[PDB]
Formats: C-alpha cells, structure tokens, sequence
C-alpha cells in the first residue's frame, strides 16, 4: 500500500493546534469574562474594536428649521444654526457594548454668532433609549461659545443642568435631539458644525476625560475643509487571550489569523512562562522561539483605529482592525514513549 | 533515585481523592508503563518493567 | 414614569431587581423650594411592572 485510498483529511504530528477561534462561541471561549461594557465586538466575520463615538457632520443630521451656515473653518465649509424656538437637530445611533452612563459624552463643535458677542438661544438636549426619554438645559438663555469642542453632557455653560448618567444597554435604539427652547439675540444662533455622542473610553484609558482617549482637533485649515476630530474607534485595545494548555513543554509556536489590516501598533505577543510576551509587529503569520521548553502559552493581541482620509470627519482612525480565523500551532511530541519498544502517535483532526 | 519516569509530563487530573496505589497505576499507564511498589528496604520505587 | 423617564433631573433608577416578598418603600420628597405655591400636585400614584 503506497497511499491511503481516498484520503479525506492530514495533520501534522510535529504541530499541534493549540486554539483556535473561527466562529462566535468559540471567540467567546478564548476572550474569557468581558464584561457587556467593553468595547469589542464578536461576529460572524470575527472579533472587532467597537464603534465608540458617532462623529456626525452637519449635513448629515436630520434638519427642522435650522439655518445654513457656511465659514471656511467649520468642517465641510458648513454647520446648522439653531436659529429659534422649536427649531431641531437630531441624530440616530445604536452602540454596540454597553455605554456605562458616567462615561457618556456629547461632545459638540459650536460656535454663537460666527464668532460674535452677542448670545444663541438656550439649548434643551432630549435623549431616547427605546422610548425612555431624558432631557436636560446645558446652554443658558445668555451665553456665546467661541469656535472650540465642549461637552454638553457632563459640563454646562449657564444652563440648568447635565446628563442624568444613565446606562445605555447594547442594541438600544439612540435617538438624540437638540433643541433651541428659546429666542435668539444673534439671528445666525448657535452654529453647530458636527456632533460627537461618544463613550469617554474613561476604563481603558486611565485619564480623568474623554481627550485622552479622541482627538479633538479645532483648526481645519479655514478652506473649507475636514476634521481630524473624535476618531469613530477606541486607539487600542489590547485583548488578554485565554491560556493555551499543553501536557507537555512548548520550545516554539506558530500563529495564523485572517485581518482586513495589520498597520500601525497590530501585533500578538506570545509567553511560555506567563510574563516574558515575544511579540510579532504588523503581520497575519508569525512564529516565537521561547527562550527556554515550558508547559503552557499566553497570548495578547493588540486592535487598533486605521486609516488616514480627507473627504470626511473624521479624517483619522474611522476604521477599526478585525480578526477572525485565529489558529495557534506549537512544537509539541505527538509521538510518545508507551511501553518498552512501543511508540503512541496522538494526530488530532480539528472539529 | 528509586523514581525513573520513561514519560514525564504535567498531570491536567486532579487524584485528590483517588487510592494512591489507583492513582500511581494511571501515572504509568500515562507513562512508559512502569513497575511501582515497596521494596524490602521499606522504599518505594517507580520504575521501566524488566 | 419617574423611574425611567427624566425631566431636568440628576439621576433615574439604577435598574435593580425586586426579589418576591421583599418590603418595597417609596418616598417622593421634595429637595428644594418652589416657584409656584401649588408645587406638584400629586394626584395618584403608581409602582409597577410594565410587564
Ligand atoms: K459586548
Ligand atoms: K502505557
Ligand atoms: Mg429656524
Ligand atoms: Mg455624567
Ligand atoms: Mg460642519
Ligand atoms: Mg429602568
């Protein structure tokens, strides 16, 4: 017999698949215990930074009665003047993690009376969760903003009061109206040029506010042109992996995974001894030599925003990079010592 | 030195409750097979078979 | 709705469980003065499951 008749299926007896993922149980699986408010997404097409902020141009919001500004130093050339009472602005989003209410944010790019002295109308934000509806007064009756980035969540600017820092649960249907609830003493009212609902990402990284996480850049080049502004992505999430147990000593271990970029800070770091991480920078395969044969193998893996653009906000970080068919193989014996002159091969066919 | 394991290798089992003599004879069914037991000098020995 | 619903407020209900037999109290208090003389009027009041 040269050959098996019909053969089906062939592994290796020098590798052993160690993990994998390739599905959304399994991803589950090997992520371990996040928690519903971290922002990672598991799919069927693989596991993905979530989208964390809304960043919304001018033109793009849902329009009532609202006036068409145009300065070359707002983005897109252009912002909507809320110009009088009952005249709106409203934006639909749906989060993808569980937005803890403390970190909830509505970042706004405003500006009164193209840059005058003279006060916009006060300002109501009503927020709808699936119909629970929470409304509050950030803007006073008798204020002017200059053209800069300011949270009408957690700050208030001669208004009445702030966000009510409820949760917003996963898969909730966000809708987010402002509106002027009073008279304008500038006829062009409050320019507002692209809003930012977003998560403050305030868990991840340390820092007390959401500019430690975003950009928030205010200057477009004054000729009519784009932001690099809050980033729709988190910057990077670095994902702690489940341990890979073996019986036996791991010398060396080969990764696989399947990505739709691998630029920037993307890499997968791999331990035999649980601390000293081998990292492998900007690629979908890789091997790791351990410095010395140890029993089990961590791994961590780095996501990250990509992509640079200037045809919209935001100009920077509007993608987010995705993994899928993650396979982990290392150097192990599949041919063992079993009795005096006996050898056992243990081969494994994947399910 | 009474303790020759033929195939040494991390046990992912739990024994806490098993006879040790069970437990010594799934560790050498896990190994090369091994001779275990007490000898006259009141010492006990794992070892490769004849 | 007070309990889900907020109109200029600072807070709404941490979305707890009421374990079966637990001794549910409810205080609605006022924490600051009042413009009108009438303040609000509470007229019936109602917990309840939405079900
Ligand atoms: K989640
Ligand atoms: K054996
Ligand atoms: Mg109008
Ligand atoms: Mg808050
Ligand atoms: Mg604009
Ligand atoms: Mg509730």
């Amino acid at each position: 017999d040269t050959t098996l008749g019909n053969e089906l299926a062939n592994t290796s007896l020098e590798e052993i698949l160690i993990q994998s993922a390739s599905s959304v149980s399994a991803w589950n699986t090997i992520l371990g215990t996040l928690a519903s408010t971290y922002p990672l997404v598991v799919s069927s097409s693989g596991i993905r930074p979530a989208q964390t902020a809304w960043t919304t141009e001018s033109d793009n919001l849902a329009q009532s009665g609202t006036a068409l500004v145009t300065v070359g130093d707002y983005s897109n050339g252009e912002a909507e003047g809320l110009d009088s009472p009952g005249d709106t602005l409203e934006l639909s989003f749906t989060p993808e993690h569980d937005i803890p209410g403390e970190e909830f944010a509505l970042w706004c790019r405003i500006e009164t009376d193209l840059g005058g002295t003279d006060p916009g109308p006060e300002i109501t934000v009503t927020l709808d969760i699936d119909g629970d509806t929470y409304s509050w007064v950030p803007i006073g009756t008798n204020t002017a903003l200059g053209l800069n980035w300011y949270d009408l969540a957690n700050n208030t600017f001669g208004g009445s009061s702030t966000y009510p820092d409820t949760d917003i649960p996963e898969g909730s249907t966000v809708t987010l109206s402002i509106e002027a609830t009073s008279s304008s003493v500038s006829g062009q009212g409050h320019a507002v040029d692209v809003m930012a609902p977003l998560d403050a990402l305030t868990r991840v990284t340390g820092g007390s506010d959401a500019t430690s996480a975003y950009t928030f850049d205010n200057n477009n080049g004054g000729s009519g042109g784009y932001l690099d502004g809050p980033e729709l992505y988190p910057d990077q999430l670095i994902l702690s992996l489940e341990t890979a147990t073996t019986r036996r000593n791991v010398s060396e271990a080969r990764f696989t995974l399947t990505a739709n970029d691998t630029s920037g800070n993307f890499y997968v770091e791999l331990a035999n001894d649980g601390s000293t991480f081998n990292r492998v920078n900007n690629a979908t395969s890789g091997s790791v030599t351990f410095a010395s044969p140890d029993t089990n193998v961590d791994t961590n893996i780095s996501l990250n925003r990509y992509g640079s653009r200037s045809t919209a906000t935001p100009q920077t970080g509007f993608n987010a990079q995705e993994i899928d068919n993650w396979e982990l193989y290392a150097d192990i014996d599949a041919v063992l010592p079993d009795d005096i002159g006996v050898t056992l091969s243990r081969a494994i066919i994947p399910p | 030195a009474n303790i020759t394991v033929g195939d040494d290798q991390e046990l992912t089992r739990s024994y806490q409750g098993d006879p040790v003599e069970n437990a010594l004879r799934d560790f050498a069914f896990k190994s090369t097979n091994e001779d275990f037991g007490v000898g006259d000098d009141l010492e006990f020995f794992f070892q490769p078979r004849e």
